[PDB]
Order: structure tokens, then C-alpha cells, then sequence
RNA sequence: GGAGGGGAGUGAAAGAGUACCUGAAACCGUGCGCUUACAAUCCGUCAGAGCCCUCGACGUGUCGUGGGGUGAUGGCGUGCCU
RNA sequence: UCAAACUCCGUGAUAGCUGGUUCUCCCCGAAAUGCAUUUAGGUGCAGCGUCGCAUGUUUCUUGCCGGAGGUAGAGCUACUGG
RNA sequence: GGGGAUAAGCUCCGUGCGUCGAGAGGGAAACAGCCCAGAUCGCCGGCUAAGGCCCCUAAGCGUGUGCUAAGUGGAAAAGGAU
RNA sequence: UUGUGCGCCGAUAAUGUAGCGGGGCUCAAGCACACCGCCGAAGCCGCGGCAGCCAACGUGUUGGCUGGGUAGGGGAGCGUCCUGCAUCCGGUGAAGCCGCCGAGUGAUCGAGUGGUGGAGGGUGUGGGAGUGAGAAUGCAGGCAUGAGUAGCGAUUAGGCAAGU
């Protein structure tokens, strides 16, 4: 029985192509070139998706050290002060309390600087 | 007024009537459930202390199990001849929550 | 998800900075916070939701040590032996605001974004602006003590 | 020399849109009573009838 | 001038016209949408404004467990094989 | 076309050499060392992987105990040499 | 440790030494072999390692006690130096 | 004078600052010694999915460990064609092709759909392979790039009027 190729390679070419349409050049048209592209398109949203989590984190940093700074206190004593005082909000609802409720970012900073020390550069 | 109820791992802020994304949940769709919250926003007083926010819960109702984007992964290592092709869909719930 | 601007949601607000016997990095590095919005809380660095920021008495500016005459500002024309040095010094006494300039430019971003948050800058030698109709809010560079 | 590398496509169709032709500009005449329009470069030919109009 | 084509007919079909079953890709056009002339780009990926299209709900435009196209802008990123 | 023409045939000559060898996923996972070699860019055996079978902690780590060294250090009218 | 001029990013051996090879991630500006740490997949959660916290660039123009005038910090000897 | 902690000359090549990564810093953002925070990875923890080995009880659940990987070893599968047998679909439209909307852990799938098309296909369970290409300065056909670019083949030379 001999066996012609065209439809089991029909089938993968098919699937690469599509997957790369918006692509500049030969990298949308030629099968090779897009599959090259698409090795390093998936290896980039692999390791973007683990980048992510700290890039977001980072952003929301930003934005809870300016609204923190906002009501004179420092990001670090602010963080240190609301751990101390027991409160588990996480880094991505501080940062949305600091952009649209103000009101409450300002109370929370009230009781994190109740609840740090007297002297933050004592031995304690 | 809402409230930041933990749930898998995560939080979320929610209000009365908020549809919002979350783990899987061992619940059927149409049930109800109650959820621990992490603060308590009601109009202009915060409640931040660990008993207030023990003595309240958020109740939600399940809306439905869905599934989350699918993934594809593609290891690859180049002059090594090495791939590994693998797909994922996470498993979600949909809550709507009832009230605060 | 996280809170993403708008269209129309960046507002911008105008500040002066006395640059009499501040020190030069001092200064510049609080221009730069200034000009990319880090102090607003809706800050993106994606977006340039800075506010602008008039600077006034550049040559009064404080430079430490013997930077006066040590300290040179470079360029390079392209042709052989096209580079040029000049300190601070006559820098300063020449174009008072080009080191103010510089000093906040190198302290940006180098993107296409940083070039136009450069347009945000005023810098002025005299102790007055001409940008008086803005109603600038004047700055003073604080610390804010942890 | 030999071109090192194959034109991408983009640089190819941008100086290919250079190779271009100009309309010549035309300007009426009456020749037999009919109007017809004519290059300006030919209109007193055409008034002196040295010019074929088809 | 022909070649060729447009009507008209034949045909079940002319998206069967003796360049003729089916008619893929590379390659070459035309039209529409988005974008692009201060900008250093292994050309993708992750965030993402704006614009356009589409499915639902309520009014007259405004959100949603939405979906698609393009993408200014920011982060990261040294082609495949041997 | 010439340090032994050309054509066909032996013939699919022979190359320890060079190149190439096409779908997927799951588990484990090296070596670049020893000996010999007309041997050194090859190969045989051993060393290190995997699979099956048999055997059970026999492997490993730490404490204690029993052993042999002639290195570091030191020493030299204790020898031999400078 | 040997050879070489104890010169080499030289060469040859020993090492229940490491890593790379065959190892991604974080750091060292970039940086196979250095430091932290061994990637089953997803998350717009948290705590840390190395390394860091004026701006680029996430986090301290942190606190207290002293020193430096050389931009030393941010490359180098014999030697010289109220 | 003695030892000391920091400093100074020594110091010194040929594209361009070029021996802090840059701006800049002694009003330290330098160094030493104490102290307090925070940032920071695919490391660890949290929540959810999967798999291998083993254990317990069961007649497949739970639990504990483990799951980077080249050469290589072992295991289980996707798709292609031809066929025995059994079934089902098809001019009321098969295959092939081009889309849409979806699906699976992967090769891939769609007895889901729209267009084109015009005669054969699917499924189950066995049997057999000319059974899968991206690369051999691979072969044949078609077509790009250079590019509307070079050249249009001597050293004599063509012009005008009329005609067709």
C-alpha cells in the first residue's frame, strides 16, 4: 500500500498557520518560518505568564508606596505596621483601596501608624 | 458598603450583587455559600480588627462551574531537539454575591 | 482586575521649584519623580500622567566639591575629533539652564515616553516664569521621615 | 557585489512605488467644431490641423 | 484590426467554453477597517489607551461571566539545524 | 577531458570519513575514565544508564571502637647529602 | 602538585570538590563554568535567598556613633611624602 | 618616634567621555561599627488540576512521597493508507478544499455547522504497511529577491518626401 503524505501534513501546516496570523512577513505566510516564530512565541507567553505575577505586584507596590507617601508614611513601615496590627488586605485590594477609596487607604494608614513601635530603630 | 472576602487563596472586593470569578468550589450551582473576609468597608468606618471581621461572612450564591482559557505550552531548547507540548484549562466557579 | 486611566481620567497640576542652594542631583531626581507621577497613587508606567514642573533660578544652583571645574559635560559631533568638553562651570555661566536640563533628563526613562514626558520641563536662569496664567503651586523638597 | 540578503517585502514595494508615471495634462481645442482635449505642448498644432485627433 | 470580452442562446451546471473535473500553497493584484513620516525593532510575548465590528441586558447610551480586528505606549526578549 | 581518453558493464565498488534520518506524551537517566590495540577523531573489555528477574538494607550518614601509614609540620652528634 | 620563565584565557595529574555539559528562574550592566536556587500545570495571593532600597529601577535622599577631601569610593608595585 | 584607620604621588597610548551600567552623590547616594524595616526567584507556603511509585481499605477511593533533562533505555498513544468480518451514512449530495463556532493532557478532533464540489465514505473489532520531513551545497515542478535593474553583439550613418 503505498501512502501519499499530503493529508496528515495538511493537517499540522494548517494548525501552525492559523495559529500565526497577524504576523509580519514570512512569519504569517511560510509554514517553517512560523513555526520557528511560534517555538519562541510559546516559550515567551511561558515565561511572561510567571513574570506577570511579579510585575502586577510591583505595579500595585508603586501605587500603595505613592498613596502611603500621600499621607506621610514610608511603604516599608507602612507595610511592617499594618502586619503588626494583624490586618491581612493583600498587596492588589491596597492598591485598589489606594485609587478609589481613599478614604479608607487614609484609615488604614491611622491604624498601621497606631500599630507600629515608638522607635522603629530601637533594638526591639 | 463591601467587604474583602478571601476565597482559594485570593481576595476579592466585593459588593452586594457582584458576579466575580473564583477557584473551583465543591458546591453545586444554585447553592449557597459563606465565605471569611479580610476587611469590611461600610460607608465611611473600616472594620479592620480580626474578631469584627470573624463575626461576619460573606454569603454568595454559585452560579455555575466554568472553565478558564485554554493554555498551550510549548517547551522547547534549542540544539537539543528537546519539546514538550502540554494544554491546560483551570476549572472556575461563578459567585454571585448575595450580601454583606 | 486592576484599575486601568482612561481617556480623559489624567489630570495635571503645575509646580515651581526655587532652585536657589539646592543641590543639583537633589533637585533633579525630585523634578523626576515629579514629571513621571510617581507621587500620584493612579500612577502607570504605561502613561504619562505626570504634571509639569517649572524650575526658576538655575543658576543658582548648589554644586558640591570641585565639580565646578572637574565635572565635564560631553558631546560628539560625529566628524573626527569632534568632541567637545566643557565644565560646569562655564556651562553654567553660558547656559545656566542646560545643566538643570541635563542633570533631570539623564534621571528619566529613555524610552519614546521619557522624550515626551521631557516636554513637561520649564526651566528658567531669572527668579520669574512666564507661565504665571498656569497658577503654578510652589514645591519644596521634603523627606518624609519611616 | 552580490546582494547579501533577500528584500523583505516592505522595503521592496516601498522603492518599487517610485516607478511611476505622470498624467500629462490636457487642455481643450476646437478643431472641426467638435471640443477635444489636447496636450497644451501640441494646441497650436492641433489649431493648425498637424495633429491626428482619433 | 485581431486576440479578447459583453449581451443572447445550449446545457442539470459555462463557480463545465475544446487555456475545459476538482482547483491547495508559494507568488501577484483590487476594495474596505485599524495603524504608521522624532523614530534604533531575532519583529514575538505580557500589560495596554484609542478606534472599528459583533452577541446579550436595560433606553435613547451604558454595562457584561461577553467575543473578535488593529494596535499608540511600557516590561521582557541573542533565529532554526548540525 | 590526459602522470594513462571515452562508453557500457562488474556495480547499489569501497570510504575507521562528511552529511542526512520524518508524529506525540509518561517514567528513569549518563559519559568524556581504566587496560589493550598498525593505536590515538576507531574499536574490544571494564566503569557509569535503563528494563526484567532474584535478594533484602546488605548501600549511605552520624557516634563509638579496633587497625596500618611516613604526607603537612618538625627535626638532624638519629642517618645520608648540600 | 609536576612541566614551562611556578608567564599564560599554557599543559598534565589528584580531590564522595562544585557547576556547565544535559539546567530554566533570580543576582553579578551585558556574562556556558561565579553567587542564590533545581521549572508537573494554573492564580491580577503571601514569606524569603543571593543581591539590594536618591532617579533610571521594586524597596530607606532609614536611625545612632565615627572617618574620608582623594569624586578616594569608582583598577596597580618597588618606593617617595610636615 | 611606635603601631595603627582612612587618604596623596608612583599611575602612564593611540575611533569618543570610556577604570561608578547612566544621571548624579561628600547637605553621601562613600567607608567602619551597631540597630530597625522593606524589596527581591519558576525557592517555600496558600488554593485548584494532572501524572508516576508505594501504602491502607476496598472491588477504586483516600493518603504519603515524587514529576528539569542531552546520548540513551522502558511504557502508552495520535494521524495516513490498504484489507477480513459486522454495522451505518450518501445525487434529499461522499471525498477533497476554504471558513465559522467549539473541543482534548499531546500528536490532534468535531455522525457541529456554512460555502465550493460531484461519487464514494464513517464507525467497531482484527490483519498488513511504500505510514508522518525542516534541513542531506537533496530531486522535480511552479514562483519570488536582485529589478522594471544590466544588456539589447563592433570598429560605415543615416535623412526627407510620397505610399501602404
Amino acid at each position: 500500500a503505498r501512502v501519499k503524505r499530503a493529508l496528515n501534513a495538511q493537517k499540522k501546516r494548517r494548525t501552525v498557520l492559523k495559529a500565526s496570523k497577524g504576523y509580519r512577513g514570512q512569519r504569517s505566510r511560510l509554514y517553517r518560518k512560523a513555526k520557528e516564530q511560534q517555538l519562541h512565541s510559546l516559550t515567551y507567553a511561558y515565561r511572561d505568564r510567571r513574570a506577570r505575577k511579579g510585575e502586577f505586584r510591583k505595579l500595585w507596590i508603586s501605587r500603595i508606596n505613592a498613596a502611603a507617601r500621600a499621607n506621610d508614611i514610608t511603604y516599608n513601615r507602612l507595610i511592617q505596621g499594618l502586619k503588626a496590627a494583624g490586618v491581612e488586605v493583600d498587596r492588589k485590594n491596597l492598591a485598589e483601596l489606594a485609587v478609589s477609596d481613599p478614604a479608607a487607604f487614609t484609615a488604614l494608614v491611622d491604624v498601621a501608624r497606631a500599630a507600629l513601635p515608638e522607635d522603629v530603630n530601637a533594638p526591639s | 458598603t463591601y467587604a474583602i472576602v478571601k476565597t482559594g487563596g485570593k481576595q476579592y472586593k466585593v459588593a452586594a450583587g457582584d458576579v466575580v470569578k473564583v477557584e473551583k468550589l465543591d458546591s453545586e450551582p444554585g447553592a449557597s455559600v459563606s465565605l471569611p473576609v479580610a476587611l469590611v468597608v461600610d460607608g465611611a468606618n473600616v472594620t479592620s480588627k480580626a474578631d469584627d471581621l470573624a463575626k461576619v461572612a460573606v454569603t454568595a450564591e454559585v452560579l455555575e462551574h466554568t472553565k478558564g482559557p485554554k493554555i498551550r505550552i510549548h517547551k522547547f531548547k534549542n540544539k537539543t531537539g528537546y519539546h514538550k507540548r502540554q494544554g491546560h484549562r483551570q476549572q472556575l466557579t461563578v459567585l454571585k454575591v448575595t450580601g454583606i | 482586575p486592576t484599575y486601568t486611566p482612561k481617556a480623559g481620567d489624567t489630570t495635571r497640576s503645575w509646580y515651581v521649584i526655587d532652585a536657589s542652594d539646592v543641590v543639583l542631583g537633589r533637585l533633579a531626581s525630585a523634578a523626576a519623580t515629579l514629571l513621571r507621577g510617581k507621587h500620584k497613587p493612579t500612577f502607570t508606567p504605561n502613561v504619562d500622567g505626570g504634571d509639569f514642573v517649572i524650575v526658576i533660578n538655575a543658576d543658582k544652583i548648589a554644586v558640591s566639591g570641585d565639580k565646578l571645574t572637574k565635572k565635564f559635560a560631553y558631546r560628539h559631533s560625529g566628524y573626527p575629533g569632534g568632541l567637545r568638553k566643557r565644565t560646569i562651570g562655564e556651562l553654567l555661566e553660558k547656559h545656566p539652564t542646560r545643566v538643570v536640563e541635563n542633570a533631570i533628563i539623564g534621571m528619566l526613562p529613555h524610552n519614546k515616553l521619557g522624550r515626551q514626558i521631557q516636554k513637561k520641563l520649564k526651566v528658567y536662569a531669572g527668579p520669574d516664569h512666564p507661565h504665571a496664567a498656569q497658577q503654578p503651586i510652589p514645591f519644596e523638597i521634603k523627606q518624609v521621615a519611616q | 557585489a552580490v546582494p547579501k540578503r533577500r528584500m523583505s517585502r516592505a522595503n521592496t514595494r516601498s522603492r518599487r512605488a517610485q516607478w511611476k508615471a505622470e498624467a500629462p495634462g490636457l487642455v481643450t481645442v476646437s478643431v472641426a467644431g467638435q471640443q477635444r482635449k489636447v496636450p497644451r505642448r501640441l494646441l497650436k498644432a492641433a489649431r493648425l490641423g498637424l495633429v491626428d485627433l482619433d
